[PDB]
């Protein structure tokens, strides 16, 4: 295949630099005609950030101009972007890009940006990489039994975002229903909420993983009835 | 710069309809026979995918159901019919001129039939409760349309007091809208009651669909 | 089949 990965930090505090990296497996930056980069804030808006011609040129948007640079490596095939004196207005998903021909009409090329990385997260603030608390939802002990059962489990109190919840090792995928986080005096709060069938819990039980990245935490809340 | 204006921001259509998305641009941009806009769509959780370029040459491994045109500054994408897999946001983009720029983009959301919130109350887990907090969590899962307003109501009283709510996209699947509403609150506050209640009200229903509990 | 005002062209 061909496939654009995004490293970098979570958090950086704000007045540091941003320093990511984009290392491109599979083509050689020189194949290309022109490496981009992209970041996506909260609400989903786009901006284009600025990219590196294929003759070792740049184009930055002018909104950026002062400090931001993009600069590559032919050897390891992977090009950086660093941004100065981040603010709290650069906490956005970066993504870089590839730009090529593109066959358009008829043994005419045309220039697109066709291939895009996972993007990766970066959050600018002074707050402090906090470790997640995670609780088992089981039902009521009361309010049980009955039809098809409705688990869950709530994560509260991490920093910053991401991390990641899934069932049962990753087999769950029916079901599931993972909410947005939320903060609340800078620090997140996640529920997910797995629908099963009465036949399965409580025998044959169902544990939530949850992974939070930043503060290299695993947690595995094996979710059990209620003695209520 | 070069402003790309979409329209409309939200659009609903039901299965097997016909989606328009427009996209108006501040300066023309055509040049040497070739119209300088292209689309990307957008998936939750998912980087922009590109669909056409050029305005009308639709990128290899797109469904021939999409469909691009348009000129000058005023252009425009189809989907016919519009499919499951196919909510998401579509944005319009110019490579007329540098800086390159990006529309606001448009959530295409499908319509279903009402369906109604299959509500589900927790109360803290013993391990919270040790930890001095205490998180009542009320889900409401799976209905439509997205539009629910949950009330949280402590022995008859309502409280906004420690009140967080969060939404979920439309389901891939079966097109619903989820919501979960967490009440936070201190050991010694949570004990201070008994009963708890998550009212719902929706267009699904006439009367509040509660579902509560009592610490007792 | 590069835009007009992109700095860079190809050829």
């Amino acid at each position: 295949d061909v496939q654009l990965q995004q490293s970098g930090p979570d958090l950086v505090k704000p007045s540091q630099s941003l320093s990511l990296t984009c290392t491109v497996t599979g083509y050689s930056i020189t194949s290309g005609y022109s490496w981009h980069w992209i970041r996506q804030f909260p609400g989903n808006k786009l901006e284009w950030m600025g990219y590196i011609h294929y003759s070792a040129g740049t184009n930055y948007n002018p909104s950026l101009k002062s400090r931001i640079s993009i600069t590559r490596d032919t050897s390891k095939n992977q090009f950086f972007l660093q941004l100065n004196s981040v603010t709290t207005e650069d906490t956005a998903t970066y993504y870089c890009a590839r730009e090529e021909a593109m066959p358009y009409g008829n043994q005419a090329y045309y220039y697109a940006m066709d291939c895009w990385g996972q993007g990766t997260t970066v959050t600018v603030s002074s707050a402090k990489t906090t470790p997640p608390s995670v609780y088992p939802l089981a039902p009521g002990s009361a309010a049980q039994t009955n039809s098809m059962v409705t688990l869950g489990c709530l994560v509260k109190g991490y920093f910053p975002e991401p991390v990641t919840v899934t069932w049962n090792s990753g087999s769950l995928s029916s079901g599931v229903h993972t909410f947005p986080a939320v903060l609340q005096s800078d620090l997140y709060t996640l529920s997910s909420s797995v629908t099963v069938p009465s036949s399965p819990r409580p025998s044959e039980t169902v544990t939530c993983n949850v992974a939070h990245p930043a503060s290299s935490t695993k947690v595995d809340k094996k979710i059990v009835p209620r003695d209520c | 710069d070069i402003v790309l204006t979409q329209s409309p921001a939200s659009l609903a259509v039901s299965l097997g309809q016909r989606a328009t998305i427009s996209c108006k641009a501040s300066q023309g941009v055509d040049f040497d026979g070739a119209s300088f806009m292209n689309w990307y769509q957008q998936k939750p959780g998912q980087p922009p995918k590109l669909l056409i370029f050029a305005a009308s040459t639709l990128e290899s491994g797109i469904p021939a159901r999409f469909s691009g045109r348009g000129s000058g500054t005023d252009f425009t994408l189809n989907i016919h019919p519009v499919e499951e897999e196919d909510a998401a946001t579509y944005y319009c983009q110019q490579s007329h001129e540098d800086p390159l720029t990006f529309g606001a983009g448009t959530k295409l959301e499908l319509k279903r039939a009402d369906a109604a919130p299959t509500v589900s109350i927790f109360p803290p887990s013993s391990e919270q409760l040790t930890s001095g907090g205490a998180s009542v969590v009320c889900f409401l899962n799976n209905f439509y349309p997205k539009d629910i307003n949950v009330k949280w109501k402590i022995d008859g009283s309502e409280r906004q007091n420690g009140v967080l709510n969060s939404w979920t996209d439309q389901d891939s699947k079966d097109s619903t809208y989820s919501m979960s509403s967490t009440l936070t609150l201190t050991k010694d506050e949570y004990e201070r009651h008994n009963s708890y209640t998550c009212e719902a009200t929706h267009k699904t229903s006439t009367s509040p669909i509660v579902k509560s509990f009592n610490r007792a | 089949h590069i835009g007009p005002g992109r700095a860079f062209g190809g050829g």
